[PDB]
RNA sequence: AGGACCGAACCGACUAAUGUUGAAAAAUUAGCGGAUGACUUGUGGCUGGGGGUGAAAGGCCAAUCAAACCGGGAGAUAGCU
RNA sequence: GCUCGCCGGAAGACCAAGGGUUCCUGUCCAACGUUAAUCGGGGCAGGGUGAGUCGACCCCUAAGGCGAGGCCGAAAGGCGUAGUCGAUGGGAAACAGGUUAAUAUUCCUGUACUUGGUGUUACUGCGAAGGGGGGACGGAGAAGGCUAUGUUGGCCGGGCGACGGUUGUCCCGGUUUAAGCGUGUAGGCUGGUUUUCCAGGCAAAUCCGGAAAAUCAAGGCUGAGGCGUGAUGACGAGGCACUACGGUGCUGAAGCAACAAAUGCCCUGCUUCCAGGAAAAGCCUCUAAGCAUCAGGUAACAUCAAAUCGUACCCCAAACCGACACAGGUGGUCAGGUAGAGAAUACCAAGGCGCUUGAGAGAACUCGGGUGAAGGAACUAGGCAAAAUGGUGCCGUAACUUCGGGAGAAGGCACGCUGAUAUGUAGGUGAGGUCCCUCGCGGAUGGAGCUGAAAUCAGUCGAAGAUACCAGCUGGCUGCAACUGUUUAUUAAAAACACAGCACUGUGCAAACACGAAAGUGGACGUAUACGGUGUGACGCCUGCCCGGUGCCGGAAGGUUAAU
RNA sequence: AAUUCCUUGUCGGGUAAGUUCCGACCUGCACGAAUGGCGUAAUGAUGGCCAGGCUGUCUCCACCCGAGACUCAGUGAAAUUGAACUCGCUGUGAAGAUGCAGUGUACCCGCGGCAAGACGGAAAGACCCCGUGAACCUUUACUAUAGCUUGACACUGAACA
RNA sequence: CUUUAAUGUUUGAUGUUCUAACGUUGACCCGUAAUCCGGGUUGCGGACAGUGUCUGGUGGGUAGUUUGACUGGGGCGGUC
RNA sequence: CGGCACGUAGCGCAGCCUGGUAGCGCACCGUCAUGGGGUGUCGGGGGUCGGAGGUUCAAAUCCUCUCGUGCCGACCA
C-alpha cells in the first residue's frame, strides 16, 4: 500500500 | 480491535449456502457458471 | 391532576406529569390483549417510509370496541385503565350477558356508571347511537363515517364533534379541525367528550421522554449537505431557498390535498 | 425520586509521551468522560448502489465511498507522458 | 528436586461461538519454533469422544423467511391468504462418589426419577385441528427469612522445636457429605362450600363469565431453608508399603457447636412509579361430532421402550477474528484469607505462571523511573509535562440562585499503640429451666454461652499514626452552548448535531406523506390534545417596520392560450 | 463583539512593564430580534484572562535505579542503488559541482558518535496552469424527463328542464 | 319554400332526477375453521371518480451536457 | 494606485443617452400678513454645468487630456 507520511496531509502538502 | 470477519456458520449457510443459492434465478446462474467452470466446491457447505 | 416536578436535576426541572389516581393500578384484562410489535417506521420493503420512528416501550394492544353493536344489553364499567396505544383512557366494561369489552372513556367515565348502545338508549355520556337518533347540538365523540364501519372521528384525548345540522339522509358535523363535513346520519356516534383532556398539558421535560415514546430525533434540512436534502450547505448557516420537504415539494402552505372522490362530503374547510 | 452525585466492572476516547521498516494497516503507558440510561451487551432478522442507513461528518454500507465490490461492453477514449 | 520471583474478579476454573484431532502414548529433529533443542500446538504411527435423564433432533412459537390457490407485473418477477418454516425465548426426567495415559451427570459402585406401550387388579363418561384456564412476563426500591461461605471454640490426629524461650491461655492439620424420598416452616396470594338462573365464550359445555340466594369461616394454592432419611455408605487429615522414582497401591481419626454472612435463594414475591411491560405449545379443565357391555378414562403393582446425532482438546487464547507461537478484539459461568465501603487496592490460598535468544560491560544518546542547594512559571504559543491535592467524623463555608443548588465552596480540629470505664461495655445472637397450647419447624417468659462497635479518661513511642497501596488541587473575572446526550471507525468532541420548549404549515382518513411500473406496505390496528413537513432551540424579558421582487393562499369577470 | 478593516482606537483597571484580559465609550469598515435579540442559576475532558499552592517547566543542570545503545555467541531483515578509483576552496557551467578549470590539502582500512551536503529516501506535485480531461454539487444556464396539474376522445348510459 | 319565434327531431352548454356500466380500504353469506382473492346479497357513491391515448401548464425531484481564445502565470480588465 | 460612476445655483438630483434649452424641490432675498418673528399667501434672482477644448453651426453631454470624491476589486498559494 502506501507509507503513512505520503497519505498524511500536513507533511505532504508542505508548499502551497 | 474487532476486525471484519466474525465467523458464524448459521449465517454462512443462510447467506451463501447451496439452498440459498438455489432459491433465486440468479443464485442458480451462480451455480451454473461454477459448474461450467468446473469448480470443485460449488458453494462451501457441509 | 397536573403536577410540576422539583428541580432535583436538570431535565426534571421542567417536567409536568399528569397523575390520574383513579386509573387502574395493575395489569389489564388479559383476554383483550394481542401483541403489537414495533414498526421502526419501516415498510414491508424494509424501507423507512415514515421517518423519526423507533424504539420506545413495549406496549401490548388493548382491543377496544369502536363499532358498538351490543345494542340493548347494558353494562357497568368495572374500572378505568391506562392505554399505551392512545391519548385517551379506556374503561373495562362488562355487559349483563357476562361479556367484557373495551370502550373509550368519555369525560364522565367513573366506575359504576351504566352504558348502553342502540336506537333506544339514554341520551347520556357514553351511550352509542345513530346520529339519526342524537339531538342536534350534542357533543358526541368517537364517530363512525360509514354506517357500521367502525368509528374514526374524535378518539383522541379531550376531542369531540358537534352535530350542527341534519337535512336529508345526512348530518353535518363540526370536526375539531374546524372542518365542516357531511356524514351519512345512520352512523353510530358515542355521546359526550373523550377524557384525559389534561393530556395536552404534560411537558415531557427532557430528551429521553421523547425517545421512550418511540420518537426519534428530527434533523433539520439545513443541517445537511446538498445531496442529502434540498436545504443548506453554505459555509455557515445559509438558506436562500423556498422551504421544501426533503423531496422538494414546499412546506409552508401548499395544500397537497387532492381527492375529488370525497369532496362531495366537505361542506366547509378549516382555516 | 433522578437522562441525580462519588466510584470498579462495562461503554467511551479530552491531554501527553512512546511507537511511526510498530508489539499494533490506528495501539501501549500515565492521566481523562459516562457509569439506572437517549445506557450497555450475546444471538438472529430487515434495509442494496444514484440505492441503503445517517442525534448530520459526505458519516457508515466488510482495512474500499462526492456514488461499494465482482464480471461484462472492453483493446472505452487519451490532440497527453 | 530445593530455593527465588509473578498473577490470584486471574495470568485460576467450566463452557458457548469459532476452530476441527490441536487431546493421550510411543517415536524422530531435516523443514516449522525469531537461538539451542534431548522439548513442542512440528513429522510419522498407534490410541482416545460410551447417555431414556446434558445437548441437538423433537413439540411450541418472535422477528422474519417461504408461500397451493390468489392479486399484480413487457418477460424475468412482485406482494400475500390457507399454511409452512425460523431461537436469541416456552416444553418430562440423576445425583454423591470411583475409575482411564487419554471420556464420563454417558463407564463403574450406591441411591433415584421421567414419559409412553403392554398385562394383571380394582374404579370410572370417554372424546377434538374447538372454548376457557394456565404457561405469561416492565422499571426502580425496601427490608425480613435463608443458603453458599467464612471465623472461633470443641473434637480428632500429629508436634515439644538447628538460636534465648515453648507441658502450654503453645504449634500444625482435618473437621466434607448429594439427588431422591418424608416433613410443609419463615413467609406470599386468595373467603370457602352448596342450590338455582342467564342475550357472553362462532357449535356445545358440568368449564370460564354474569345474577341470586344458602351456610360455615378455615378452607385451598404457593413456598426458601431447616429437620429426618438417603448414610454402618462415601469422602477424609495422616499413616504403611513398595515403585521403572513419573507415580502406584493399601489403610484410615474426628467429621460437632457457636458467631458472622452475600450481589445467590425465598422473590415470576412485597412496595411504588409511568414509559404500562412477547407468542404459542406442553399442562388443567370443558364439552361437539362420535362411542356407550366395547373403546377409552383414573389408580396400584409388574414389566417393556426411550432411537438417531453431539460428547477428545483450545475457548480473554500459541488452538477463535487479527497474513505471524502478533502487547489488540472475543459472550456466559464460578469467586477463598488479612486489611478494606468495595468485584477498588495491597499482600496471600487453591491453582497457574517467569512471557523460546542468552552472557558480559556499566560510554554518549534515547526510553521509563527516583532525589535535588537557592530561586519558584523567570519556561512556553499555552504551566505542555511534571509537582501538588487526596480518607473518615465533627466545626465551618461568599457572590449569586430557576430556592434544588452554588457545596466536598473556602478553612479548621482529631486520628497509632496500652490500660481503665467494662477480668468484653452499648448492641447483636440466643441454648437451658418454668408456665401456655388449636402440641408445633408454634408461641410466652427466659438469660447461659457466643459475638461485639463507638466514646471518654489516663498513659505511651516516632521526625511523622487517613504513615504503604489507594485517594478531589483550590479560588476570581469573562465568551459560547441551557442542561444528560450525539458526531467526522483511522489528524476536528466543539461554539457543530440532537434535545425538551416554541412557531408556521400540511393532513377529515382509502389522510397528507414515503417505498412501489402495479398489487400492495409503512403512516396506524393511530384519527386533529393525531400525524407529516419546516424553522427555532431550557428558562427569563421580549420578538419592531416593509408584500415592491420571488414563493404560497384566495380569486366563476375579462385579455392570451393546447389537443380537438 | 465568535461581527471593528483602519486597530496595539480611546478612557478606566490589573503588571516593574499587558498587541491578550476585565469595565466602558459609540466613529456598528460590515449587530439586531425564531437563517431569533438581550439576559441567565446550574452544567462543560469547551475558548480567553488572573491569583494561592505546587514544583527540574525555567535559571542550569547534578547524581542515581532500571530497559536499549557497546562487547561475545546463535539466528538474521529493510528501503535505495546507470557505473564508481565517491576531498577542500575560488571560478565555470541547463544559471547552487565529489566528477569541468585553477588551486589547496590528503599514507591504506575499521569501530563508536553527529546530521551540514549528496538539490538525501519515500509518493509520475495537492498547490499553479494546461487538456475543445473526469466526477459530484448549484441555479431564473441549455435540452429533456419522473412527479404534480389542465382539457379533449375512449371505457360511458337514461331521463326531464 | 324566413328574421320578428317555437312543435317534432340529429346535436353542444349548464342544472336537477334515475340506475344499469364503474368505485366501495360499509354490512352480511358461501367457497372456508381463511383480516388474501372470488362469487353472492345489500347499503353507499354513481356516469362522477379512476384509467388509456392525446394535450397546455409546472417540473434541479432526476439526467445529459455547455460555460471561447488571446494574455509577458491565471483571474479581473481589454481585445477578437 | 488601478478599474467605473458621478460632482450641476445655498444644497441635492434631472436635462447627457439621441450635442444645444439648462429645469425642479426646499432654502436664500423682496413684497404682504402679524405688533414683531416664525410660518405662509405671493414676486424676482441664483450653476466657469468639478477643471478644460478638440470635433462642430452646436459639447454639461460624445471623445480626449485631467482633479479629487464615492463605489469594485490588490485575490489562488
Ligand atoms: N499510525 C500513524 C498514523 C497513520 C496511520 N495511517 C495513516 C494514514 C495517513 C496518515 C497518517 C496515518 C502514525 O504513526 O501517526
Ligand atoms: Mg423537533
Ligand atoms: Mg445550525
Ligand atoms: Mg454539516
Ligand atoms: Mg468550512
Ligand atoms: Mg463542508
Ligand atoms: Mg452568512
Ligand atoms: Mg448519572
Ligand atoms: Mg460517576
Ligand atoms: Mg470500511
Ligand atoms: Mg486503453
Ligand atoms: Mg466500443
Ligand atoms: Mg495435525
Ligand atoms: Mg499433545
Ligand atoms: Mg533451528
Ligand atoms: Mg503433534
Ligand atoms: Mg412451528
Ligand atoms: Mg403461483
Ligand atoms: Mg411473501
Ligand atoms: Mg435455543
Ligand atoms: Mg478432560
Ligand atoms: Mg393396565
Ligand atoms: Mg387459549
Ligand atoms: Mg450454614
Ligand atoms: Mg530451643
Ligand atoms: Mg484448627
Ligand atoms: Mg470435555
Ligand atoms: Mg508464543
Ligand atoms: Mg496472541
Ligand atoms: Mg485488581
Ligand atoms: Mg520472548
Ligand atoms: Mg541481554
Ligand atoms: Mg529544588
Ligand atoms: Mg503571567
Ligand atoms: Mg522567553
Ligand atoms: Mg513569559
Ligand atoms: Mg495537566
Ligand atoms: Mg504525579
Ligand atoms: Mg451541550
Ligand atoms: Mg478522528
Ligand atoms: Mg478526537
Ligand atoms: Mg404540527
Ligand atoms: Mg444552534
Ligand atoms: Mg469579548
Ligand atoms: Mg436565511
Ligand atoms: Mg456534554
Ligand atoms: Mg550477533
Ligand atoms: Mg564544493
Ligand atoms: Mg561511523
Ligand atoms: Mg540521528
Ligand atoms: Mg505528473
Ligand atoms: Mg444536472
Ligand atoms: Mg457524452
Ligand atoms: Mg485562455
Amino acid at each position: 500500500t502506501s507509507k503513512w507520511f505520503n497519505i498524511d496531509n500536513k507533511i505532504v502538502d508542505h508548499r502551497p | 480491535m474487532k476486525r471484519t470477519f466474525q465467523p458464524s456458520v448459521l449465517k454462512r449457510n443462510r447467506s451463501h449456502g447451496f439452498r440459498a443459492r438455489m432459491a433465486t434465478k440468479n443464485g442458480r446462474q451462480v451455480l451454473a457458471r461454477r459448474r461450467a467452470k468446473g469448480r470443485a466446491r460449488l458453494t462451501v457447505s457441509k | 391532576a397536573v403536577v410540576k416536578c422539583k428541580p432535583t436535576s436538570p431535565g426534571r426541572r421542567h417536567v409536568v406529569k399528569v397523575v390520574n389516581p383513579e386509573l387502574h393500578k395493575g395489569k389489564p384484562f388479559a383476554p383483550l390483549l394481542e401483541k403489537n410489535s414495533k414498526s421502526g417506521g419501516r415498510n414491508n420493503n424494509g424501507r423507512i417510509t415514515t421517518r423519526h420512528i423507533g424504539g420506545g416501550h413495549k406496549q401490548a394492544y388493548r382491543i377496544v370496541d369502536f363499532k358498538r353493536n351490543k345494542d340493548g344489553i347494558p353494562a357497568v364499567v368495572e374500572r378505568l385503565e391506562y392505554d399505551p396505544n392512545r391519548s385517551a383512557n379506556i374503561a373495562l366494561v362488562l355487559y349483563k350477558d357476562g361479556e367484557r369489552r373495551y370502550i373509550l372513556a368519555p369525560k364522565g367515565l367513573k366506575a359504576g356508571d351504566q352504558i348502553q348502545s342502540g336506537v333506544d338508549a339514554a341520551i347520556k355520556p357514553g351511550n352509542t347511537l345513530p346520529m339519526r337518533n342524537i339531538p342536534v347540538g350534542s357533543t358526541v365523540h368517537n364517530v363512525e363515517m360509514k354506517p357500521g364501519k367502525g368509528g374514526q372521528l374524535a378518539r383522541s384525548a379531550g376531542t369531540y364533534v358537534q352535530i350542527v345540522a341534519r337535512d336529508g339522509a345526512y348530518v353535518t358535523l363540526r370536526l375539531r379541525s374546524g372542518e365542516m363535513r357531511k356524514v351519512e346520519a345512520d352512523c353510530r356516534a358515542t355521546l359526550g367528550e373523550v377524557g384525559n383532556a389534561e393530556h395536552m398539558l404534560r411537558v415531557l421535560g427532557k430528551a429521553g421522554a421523547a425517545r421512550w415514546r418511540g420518537v426519534r430525533p428530527t434533523v433539520r434540512g439545513t443541517a445537511m449537505n446538498p445531496v442529502d436534502h434540498p436545504h443548506g450547505g453554505g459555509e455557515g448557516r445559509n438558506f436562500g431557498k423556498h422551504p421544501v420537504t426533503p423531496w422538494g415539494v414546499q412546506t409552508k402552505g401548499k395544500k397537497t390535498r387532492s381527492n375529488k372522490r370525497t369532496d362531495k362530503f366537505i361542506v366547509r374547510r378549516r382555516s
